[PDB]
């Protein structure tokens, strides 16, 4: 949603 | 059998007398090649665009059964045909006949360096009597494969450009 | 055939 | 470094999110037939 | 009704969906599709027909190839009956024709004009191809990802709306 | 972690020009032979305009 | 104008200019001129295996008695590696007065037991004529209903003299459903066998085949229940034709024919396969049968 | 060693292939042990069937066990010649407490050598509890015609007893009539199960057939379905049909239309099992095909409902 790490830290690939 | 001879015992005796003497349809001939090169007549490209098409189909559809092995010796078929496209210089009639046809169904790899040596061999005509038949499919291609089918296009054309 | 034979 | 791309990054994020909404109120999903 | 814009791209997401008929043929490509180690996280959907039953969190579909067997005039039918649930802002980059059955042209129960006329009627890109051999998918299956990273904009320079453009 | 920040950069640039493309078409409310001339005079000015980019 | 003008008909071939065309429903062709009517219905109820015959190169319809010799010496040649091969030309199977005339290639065995008959045609194709040269004697139909080993020798020796090549003609599903719809629209009367149309389900493991073998008077007053325009055959027909057997199957079995492919269309008409074995020629429609098996052998060929 | 004997017993030896001389040569007893060495059966086919001729020359063979030659054999190829399968009835009453072999193949040949008196009939009673008769048919003017027999596997006391659909003469309402009066029924009714594998007609009319984390499949909710509408009507090892599983309709078009539904596969409920998970089929096949074991009978008569 808010993305920033949300989405990318998520993702750490 | 053919050429078998019992001479062998006298050949060895033939060979030492060698020794002693020096002591004291038309793809694949390349010497009547020439004569169709000479030839821009009817009867001569129209048995070879008949050829040339149920050759290019024949072993086309052989691909669809084996599409492993039948991929060296129709992929050594088309290397002879450009060829002698480039001796004879001008596009078989056959080939941009058959790229037309081939060209749609075609992917990027397969016989990627002998259908992209055909396109280089094609009769000059108008561009919009030539590029959606056939410019229209090696830019749905090009845009779709990689930097080795996009370079090998760019250079498909660019022999293109100079073969009109 | 809507089953018929 | 990171922190200076993920600003902007997030902002047009921000806006991606807004131009969906944008595009979730006109909502016509306009069919296509045969024409 | 699918559409193209409705949900958020992912982060290195982009998700195809294939529409066909025949799903032995959609799980082949599908598995060509992910067998080259590409630089984008392609989730790859299958599909019959694109009604596609309502289930949410279904991500921003980057491109649909409706997947036509030439040989089954069930797998057209279908896809037209499919191409009345999808956008006309969907048509537009994010939607590819697929043509499998073609070449051997035997058993071709749908001429390959058809096809092109109904892959030109909607104005997308055709790509023919041969989805039952294997070289033939490894081949089309990387033309799938490279168009697919066009549509979902992971080529920072080329939009779905410039693809069919040229693929015109 | 940065060059693959710089993709999502990347990504994320054309992504929000396609939100924005289309909403700039949704915002806008015949010779078929000609629709497709100033259609393909788009991709010549836009050609210009994003080749200059 | 000679080889430029195949060119452009390949050109037009391959651009695919809408092709659902209106073919006219098959005529009842009164037996013209000069056809025997022994040898024509010899030909009728016999099974061809379709092939796409190139143009035949210096070919002659005067030269008949020494080609015969050639091809009969090199048939009992291949028997080296009891056999009579007899040209014959047909005189009345040619859809227009300027086609190439119709010659048979039959190998007799004592007495006239014909093992091979082999048969060359050109019926309403003027789209190929147009376009080779004076030498050329196109018959784009090859009709061969012997053995293959025969077949596959004739075909080797014609090669070899005349330049003219044989790729086996294989009528697709859709062509195979479009002859089934208009086969089924003619004016015919006491229909010889019922309209069947052999499917083919595409099973990996298994081979599955049907056979929609319709009454063929329900298949008339199906068939006049998407028959619309007259005299003109449309795809939308053929395809409503081809629908209402999908969904009067569908309808009992619940599997879609159309997710199959047809394989043989046996009609009153003419039965017509796919693999290359397909003209069987009950009625004497032939010479539209013939004219579609030559306008889709010049298909193969242009 | 006599006429449309020896010359019998020659024309079906060439029809067993090389490998399956020994396993049908034993069966018949005509070779003891002593003359199986005689003939060497590795060389070439035309000794063969030359030296075990010649051995039955010197036995002094007879018809009665040519046709069981033949009956052996078509026990190891009971998968050609596709056989009928007529059903027996009894009326109310107990079961047939005296089914003797001796006193069935009295009462079968009594009937039909009663009205086709020239047939060389032959039983050979099998392990598995089925009589495997051979008949080889000829009217009284003629000679038994053992060109083409009939066979007939009536199962000892079950009620079905198939039988090889060879010609179907005037004989095949006197092959259940003689069948009927042997086994003490009262009617046979030919069940219309009409299939070329007779080990699959014997499961069928017994009943003893069955006794990527990427590729996210949108569809899958429905091919879950379809396939356990497929495995709840095709349970487990449907059996090969592969027969002509015929559908000659008599519908109205939604006055009536005819045509023959004939389907044709090498395994043909197999074939029908991978048709909806393959898209061909819809996931609740049709009854009208699914039953075609579980009604025992693939060349149905019933009418619309």
């Amino acid at each position: 949603k808010s993305f920033s790490t949300l989405f990318l830290e998520t993702v750490k690939r | 059998i053919y050429f078998k001879n019992s001479e062998n015992l006298w050949k060895t005796a033939l060979l030492a007398v060698k020794q002693r003497n020096r002591g004291p349809s038309v793809l694949n001939n390349s010497l009547l090649l020439h004569y169709i090169n000479c030839v821009r007549d009817e009867p001569v490209l129209l048995r070879f665009y008949y050829w040339l098409s149920q050759t290019l189909q024949e072993e086309c559809i052989w691909y669809k059964v084996n599409n492993y092995e039948h991929g060296k010796e129709f992929t050594n078929f088309l290397d002879t045909i450009i060829r002698a496209e480039c001796f004879l210089q001008e596009g078989f009639y056959s080939c941009e006949a058959f790229l037309y046809k081939s060209l749609p169904l075609w992917d990027g790899l397969c016989c990627r360096s002998q259908f992209l040596q055909l396109v280089s061999w094609i009769p000059f005509s108008s561009f919009s009597e030539v590029k959606p038949l056939l410019f229209d499919h090696l830019a749905q291609l090009f845009f779709t494969s990689t930097i080795y089918f996009k370079c090998s296009v760019l250079q498909s054309l660019k022999e293109l450009l100079q073969n009109w | 055939e809507f089953i018929i034979d | 470094t990171e922190e200076e791309l993920i600003r902007e990054c997030e902002e047009m994020w921000k806006d991606m999110e807004e131009c969906q909404n944008k595009l979730s109120l006109i909502g016509t999903e306009t069919l296509t037939d045969s024409n | 009704v699918l559409r193209p814009l409705d949900k958020l791209p992912g982060l290195n997401t982009a998700t195809i969906l294939l529409v066909g008929t025949e799903d032995a043929l959609l799980q082949q490509l599908a598995d060509s599709m992910l067998k080259e180690d590409c630089a984008s996280e392609l989730k790859v959907h299958l599909a019959k027909s694109l009604p596609l039953p309502s289930s949410v969190n279904r991500p921003r579909i980057d491109l649909i190839v409706f997947v036509v067997n030439l040989h089954s005039k069930y797998s057209l039918q279908n896809t037209e009956e499919s191409l009345r649930h999808v956008d006309a802002s969907f048509f537009l980059g994010k939607v590819c024709f697929l043509a499998t059955g073609a070449g051997r042209e035997s058993h071709c129960s749908i001429h390959r004009h058809t096809v092109v006329k109904l892959a030109h009627t909607y104005q997308s890109p055709l790509l023919y191809c041969d989805l039952e051999v294997e070289g033939f998918r490894a081949t089309m299956a990387q033309r799938l990802v490279r168009v697919l990273q066009i549509c979902a904009g992971h080529v920072p320079g080329v939009s779905a709306l410039n693809l069919l453009s040229l693929l015109r | 972690r940065m060059t693959l920040l710089l993709r999502l950069r990347a990504q994320t640039k054309q992504q929000l020009l396609e939100y924005k493309s289309m909403v700039d078409a949704s915002e806008e409310k015949k010779q078929i032979e000609a629709k497709i001339e100033d259609l393909e005079n788009e991709i010549e000015e836009v050609k210009v305009a994003f080749e200059i980019k | 104008t000679p080889l430029q003008k195949r060119l452009e008909s390949v050109r037009k071939q391959s651009s695919f200019i809408l092709t659902p065309p209106r073919r006219k429903i098959p005529q009842c062709s009164q037996l013209q001129e000069d056809v025997d009517p022994q040898k024509v219905a010899f030909l009728l109820h016999k099974q061809w295996t379709l092939y796409s015959l190139t143009p035949l190169y210096k070919f002659s319809y005067s030269n008949l008695k020494e080609y015969s010799r050639l091809l009969n010496a090199f048939i009992v040649a291949e028997k080296q590696k009891d056999i009579k091969v007899i040209f014959s030309t047909l005189l009345g199977m040619k859809g227009t007065q300027r086609d190439p005339e119709a010659f048979l290639v039959q190998i007799v065995s004592r007495e006239g037991k014909v093992l091979w008959t082999g048969w060359f045609c050109c019926v309403f194709g003027d789209s190929l004529l147009e376009t080779v040269s004076e030498d050329f004697t196109c018959l784009p139909l090859f009709l061969a209903n012997g053995a293959e080993s025969n077949t596959a020798i004739i075909g080797t020796w014609f090669q070899k003299t005349f330049d003219c090549y044989f790729s086996p003609l294989a009528i697709n599903a859709f062509n195979l459903s479009w002859m089934a719809a208009m086969w089924t629209a003619c004016k015919m009367d006491h229909y010889v066998a019922t309209t069947e149309f052999l499917w083919s389900v595409p099973c990996s493991p298994q081979s599955l085949d049907i056979s929609f073998a319709i009454h063929p008077e329900d298949a008339k007053a199906l068939w006049d229940s998407v028959h619309k325009t007259p005299g003109e055959v449309t795809q939308e027909e053929v395809d409503l034709f081809m629908d209402c057997l999908y969904s009067h199957f569908h309808r009992h079995f619940k599997i879609h024919l159309s997710a199959t492919r047809l394989v043989r269309v046996s009609t009153s008409v003419a039965s017509a396969h796919t693999d290359g074995k397909i003209k069987i020629l009950c009625h004497k429609y032939l010479i539209g049968v013939l004219a579609y098996l030559t306008e889709l052998a010049i298909f193969q060929i242009e | 060693m006599d006429e449309t004997v020896a010359e019998f017993i020659k024309r079906t030896i060439l029809k067993i292939p090389m490998n399956e001389l020994t396993t049908i040569l034993k069966a018949w007893d005509f070779l003891s042990e002593n003359q199986l060495q005689t003939v060497n059966f590795r060389q070439r086919k035309e000794s063969v069937v030359q030296h075990l001729i010649h051995l039955c020359e010197e036995k002094r063979a007879s018809i009665s066990d040519a046709a069981l030659l033949d009956i052996i054999y078509m026990q190891f190829h009971q998968h050609q010649k596709v056989w009928d399968v007529f059903q027996m009835s009894k009326g109310p009453g107990e079961d047939v407490d005296l089914f003797d072999m001796k006193q069935f193949k009295n009462s079968f040949k009594k009937i039909l050598q009663r009205a086709l008196k020239n047939v060389t009939v032959s039983f050979r009673e099998t392990e598995e509890n089925a009589v495997w008769i051979r008949i080889a048919w000829g009217t009284q003017y003629t000679k038994p015609n053992q060109y083409k027999p009939t066979y007939v596997v009536y199962y000892s006391q079950t009620p079905y007893a198939f039988t090889s659909s060879s010609m179907l003469r005037r004989n095949t309402p006197l092959l259940g009539q003689a069948l009927t009066i042997a086994s003490k029924h009262h009617q046979i009714v030919k069940m219309d199960l009409r299939s070329r594998y007779l080990d699959s007609l014997k499961a069928i009319v017994f009943k003893q057939y069955n006794q990527d984390s990427r590729i996210i499949h949108e569809n899958i909710v429905e091919k879950e379905r379809v396939q356990r509408i497929t495995q709840e009507t095709f349970g487990d090892y449907p059996q090969p049909q592969l027969e002509f599983a015929q559908y000659k309709l008599e519908t109205k078009f939604k006055e009536p239309l005819r045509c023959l539904i004939k389907f044709s596969s090498p395994h043909l409920l197999e074939a029908l099992k991978s048709l909806a998970p393959a898209g061909i089929a819809d996931a609740p096949l049709s009854p009208l095909l699914t039953c075609i074991p579980n009604k025992r009978m693939n060349y149905f008569k019933i009418r619309d409902k």
